[PDB]
């Protein structure tokens, strides 16, 4: 009940005031059951009755489904200071510490429990209606945390903290974590002693007005909390019930992405790249979108994992913590973190791009940072990294590569498939190999254009192109040098687009163009490519810029 | 330590409520002993929950077994910028840069005696955060001119100054500026003797009561470092190319230059492995713009109105060059920066980011907003790590290529 807990000052939002939001009459049904709870809350002394000097007031409402009282503070939430923000994540229960007991325990009236300020209690006032007749309705005000308040979560957090730091002192055998309105202790005592110091904590709780239900009421594993069964020696996600539908609205693929991408965290192998495509349009949420081929089956690869069920296990801070990574083909990875070796922590995926051109090297790099992230979020350390590529394959990228970057220390491993560079330009260009000199250029508004190229051997050719754009040119421009030529080549070009795109060494692309370029760079086993300004006759770009 | 000089925001900003970034493990326990013993000799107090401001907190190892801990007050600083800018704004003395020899002298426990405003205290709050989310974070407010605040340098001057008047008056060539929680001491001593002044000082300083540090830039050196045309006894269409393309990208910055005789030199579609020799209509446009490469730019003046711009790009072989600037191709300052199986490139940066950010207070007594050549998350993640300075940089993260490299090399 209301208890002897120091209470948090509150003020109003700086040059504002109390509310004053009037109410519609109600059910003389209603109206009475509102007394019934209202009185029964004065004699505990939750509120207390006023004389109309209070010039606030705050609507009431009334519903069931024992009748229940709901309040629309909404207009005093507007006009109150702001908190100190609550717990907006939730603990992975991944990193959760392994205990030889676990005891769940629900607190009860919570924040009627706690009282609040009482400078601000005026500001709470509100009123029950006399079924019109012209009759004064109830003035009553708030002695304690109103439910739905901005303030209620926030402090009554600060409360409950304070309340438990004298018994954890006198206890620190135990952990007790906390949630909202719950409780989740866990020892590594005896069931005999644990039991008598949940008890004995109860006890404590009560002298402070907080209620905890008895052993004979405590819930009992599994614990379905915040969409997990939490077992005892085990963890996973809650039942997951994808629909089959003839047809897939965006609010449908959307709700689908969600429940995969919940999947993720502890079955592996699931992928939700093509599926997610789907919903690029980003536009209503009612339209209906077919499916792709991709998306069908990416679905039922999916249904495929989720088949039978997988568990999660719990942390052991006395042992190593390890993450391993596959590649998966369409710019998509997974990875498992695991201290034992049949026995995995969690599991998730990464398959961002980060852009329509992108290799495989960055890509696994990029999936590491983001399971170190992670791992220092969940277990407040990094993991030893257990990655499918050479030594020599990452080192000979990151001193080319021309952003910075840090690989933590890792060990290799052969599980193919394996990471490597499908191609490598040549630093200095190649004497005896023809050199071409490609351009390509297009017309905005006709939306037709022509590349082609000119060699030192005097060959020259010019393709024609429908539907097109400068740099889809640019690029065909090289496309052909490529095709034309022996498997050692010098290409010279005036486009930096061209050349920026292919000196990343991408080796996969949203672009078809570029992934046949990427073909063809594949087989030729030298090719050295240059640029030179365009417009600036440098001698030869200017024969080919020329025939355009 | 007894009257409070007040503090005012500038009106309609409210206080920070900047994310804490999770910490490992072992970065948390250092910060609850540190603080656990802050709360201790008073200087900071736990705090309600009326107070929703927040500022986020790390944890480096300054030089040193000893762990110390590092407060972003970036927000905070700009949203009190009226106060310690303007009102007790700190002068930047433009001669320091002059001096043959600068010392760096750590003077912010001096602000640990002075009382903070009593009504500006809320807006210090700091989180100790917690792992996997068990918890809710420790919440304390400084109750003392806090390390890494613009005003508590701003509030101290006068003591500071007033300490510093003997020395000052004793040996007047020495130029003293402070930023934040360092003194730069500069003198044109040989560098046995501005060693010894600074034991002077450091000593004049430690029986006035403030402790200090128990690292010397000749800005004798900064110039801006000029391009560089590679000429070597062979040359081919290949080396023309990448010759001409370099000097054309340089008419941006000096358009007095010209190479036709460059661009006619190869008229002819050639293999680009042939080894053209030289001309005399040619060579005259290579040494004639060669030595404009040796003079300045003209009218590049540092508008004190704008924001500092520093750009570093990666060179490869633990190289890596900078320049900062305020308009495109107007550039003050330009450098090179390097390393000594000890180094790894998020160091190196890290150091280089320090580096140009110390010129930079010398210089101009305000640092540059960097565009960092690296990840985001990398960053965000790894920086505190070889981070040794009590002052952050603005940053942002360029995930543009340059493809220039050498062209700035
Ligand atoms: C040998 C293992 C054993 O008996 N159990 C075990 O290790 N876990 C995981 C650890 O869980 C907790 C650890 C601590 Cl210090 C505190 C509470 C814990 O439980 C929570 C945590 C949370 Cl955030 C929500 C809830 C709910 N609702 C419960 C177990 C979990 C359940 C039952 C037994 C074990
Ligand atoms: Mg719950
Ligand atoms: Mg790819």
């Amino acid at each position: 009940p209301i208890s002897p807990i120091e209470t948090v000052p509150v003020k109003l939002k700086p040059g504002m005031d109390g509310p004053k939001v009037k109410q519609w009459p109600l059910t003389e049904e209603k109206i009475k059951a509102l007394v019934e709870i209202c009185t029964e809350m004065e004699k505990e002394g939750k509120i207390s009755k006023i004389g109309p000097e209070n010039p606030y007031n705050t609507p009431v409402f009334a519903i069931k489904k024992k009748w229940r009282k709901l309040v629309d503070f909404r207009e005093l939430n507007k006009r109150t200071q702001d908190f100190w923000e609550v717990q907006l994540g939730i603990p992975h229960p991944a990193g959760l510490k392994k205990k030889k007991s676990v005891t769940v325990l629900d607190v009860g009236d919570a924040y009627f429990s706690v009282p609040l300020d009482e400078d601000f209690r005026k500001y709470t006032a509100f009123t029950i209606p006399s079924i019109n007749n012209e009759t004064p309705g109830i003035r009553y005000q708030y002695n304690v945390l109103p439910q739905g308040w901005k303030g209620s979560p926030a402090i009554f957090q600060s409360s409950m903290t304070k309340i438990l730091e004298p018994f954890a002192a006198q206890n620190p055998d135990i952990v007790i974590y906390q949630y909202m309105d719950d409780l989740y202790v866990g020892s590594d005592l005896e069931i005999g002693q644990h039991r008598t110091k949940i008890e004995e904590l109860r006890q404590h709780l009560l002298r402070w007005g907080l209620t905890t239900p008895d052993k004979k009421h405590q819930k009992e594993p599994p614990f379905l909390w915040m969409g997990y069964e939490l077992h005892p020696d085990k963890w996973t996600v809650q039942p997951i019930v994808l629909p089959e539908k003839d047809s897939w609205t965006v609010n449908d693929i959307q709700k689908l992405v969600g429940k995969l991408n919940w999947a993720s965290q502890i079955y592996p192998g699931i992928k939700v790249r093509q599926l997610s495509k789907l919903l690029r349009g980003t536009k209503a949420l009612t339209e209906v979108i077919p499916l792709t081929e991709e998306a069908e089956l990416e679905l039922a690869e999916n249904r495929e994992i989720l088949k039978e069920p997988v568990h999660g296990v719990y942390y052991d801070p006395s042992k190593d913590l390890i993450a391993e990574i596959q590649k998966q083909g369409q710019g998509q990875w997974t990875y498992q973190i695991y201290q034992e070796p049949f026995k995995n922590l969690k599991t998730g995926k990464y398959a961002r791009m980060r852009g329509a051109h992108t290799n495989d090297v960055k890509q696994l790099t990029e999936a590491v940072q983001k399971i170190t992230t992670e791992s220092i979020v969940i277990w407040g350390k990094t993991p030893k990294f257990k990655l499918p590529i050479q030594k020599e394959t990452w080192e000979t990228w990151w001193t080319e590569y021309w952003q910075a970057t840090w690989i933590p220390e890792w060990e290799f491993v052969n599980t193919p498939p394996l990471v490597k560079l499908w191609y490598q330009l040549e630093k200095e260009p190649i004497v005896g190999a023809e050199t071409f000199y490609v351009d390509g250029a297009a017309n905005r508004e006709t939306k037709l254009g022509k590349a082609g190229y000119v060699t030192n051997k005097g060959r020259q050719k010019v393709v024609p192109l429908t539907n097109t754009t400068n740099q889809k040119t640019e690029l065909q421009a090289i496309y052909l040098a490529l095709q034309d030529s022996g498997l050692e080549v010098n290409i010279v070009t005036d486009s930096q687009y061209a050349l920026g795109i292919i000196q990343a060494q991408p080796d996969k692309s949203e672009s078809e163009l570029v992934n046949q370029i990427i073909e063809q760079l594949i087989k030729k086993e030298k090719v050295y490519l240059a640029w030179v300004p365009a417009h600036k006759g440098i001698g030869g770009n200017e024969q080919v810029d020329k025939l355009v | 330590p007894i009257e409070t000089v007040p503090v005012k925001l500038k009106p309609g900003m409210d206080g920070p409520k900047v994310k804490q970034w999770p910490l490992t493990e072992e970065k948390i326990k250092a910060l609850v002993e540190i603080c656990t013993e802050m709360e201790k000799e008073g200087k900071i107090s736990k705090i309600g929950p009326e107070n929703p401001y927040n500022t986020p907190v790390f944890a480096i190892k300054k030089k040193s077994t000893k762990w110390r801990k590092l407060v972003d007050f970036r927000e905070l600083n700009k949203r009190t910028q009226d106060f310690w800018e303007v009102q007790l704004g700190i002068p930047h003395p433009a001669g320091l840069k002059k001096k043959k020899s600068v010392t760096v002298l750590d003077v912010g426990d001096a602000y640990f005696s002075v009382p903070l405003d009593e009504d500006f205290r809320k807006y210090t709050a700091f989180t100790i955060p917690s792992i996997n989310n068990e918890t809710p974070g420790i919440r304390y407010q400084y109750n003392v001119l806090p390390q890494g605040w613009k005003g508590s340098p701003a509030i101290f001057q006068s003591s500071m100054t007033k300490i510093l008047e003997p020395f000052k008056k004793q040996n007047p060539d020495i130029v003293i500026y402070q930023y934040m929680d360092d003194l730069y001491v500069g003198s044109d001593l040989e560098i046995g003797q501005h060693r010894t002044k600074i034991e002077e000082l450091r000593q004049h300083l430690l029986r006035w009561g403030l402790t200090t540090p128990d690292y010397e830039l000749h800005p004798d050196k900064w110039t801006v470092q000029p391009i560089v045309l590679p000429e070597k006894d062979s040359w081919t269409v290949n080396d023309i190319q990448k010759l001409v393309g370099k000097l054309n990208w340089a008419s941006q910055i000096y358009p007095g230059i010209k190479v036709r005789q460059l661009s006619k030199l190869l008229r002819g579609t050639k293999a680009l492995t042939e080894v053209i020799p030289l001309t005399e209509e040619a060579e005259l446009e290579l040494a004639e713009n060669r030595e404009i490469l040796k003079e300045p730019v003209h009218g590049v003046y540092y508008d004190p109105s704008k924001d500092l711009i520093a750009e570093i790009q990666k060179q490869g072989q633990g190289q890596w060059t900078y320049q900062i600037y305020q308009e495109p191709f107007k550039n003050l300052k330009t450098g090179k920066y390097a390393r000594m199986a000890h180094t790894n490139d998020v160091k190196q940066l890290t150091e280089a980011v320090q580096k140009i950010t110390t010129e930079s207070i010398v210089i101009w007594g305000k640092t540059p907003k960097f565009k960092l050549p690296i990840q985001k998350e990398t960053w965000e993640t790894w920086w505190t790590e070889y981070w040794q300075a009590t002052w952050i940089p603005e940053w942002e993260f360029v995930n543009t290529p340059p493809l220039v490299k050498l062209w700035y090399q």
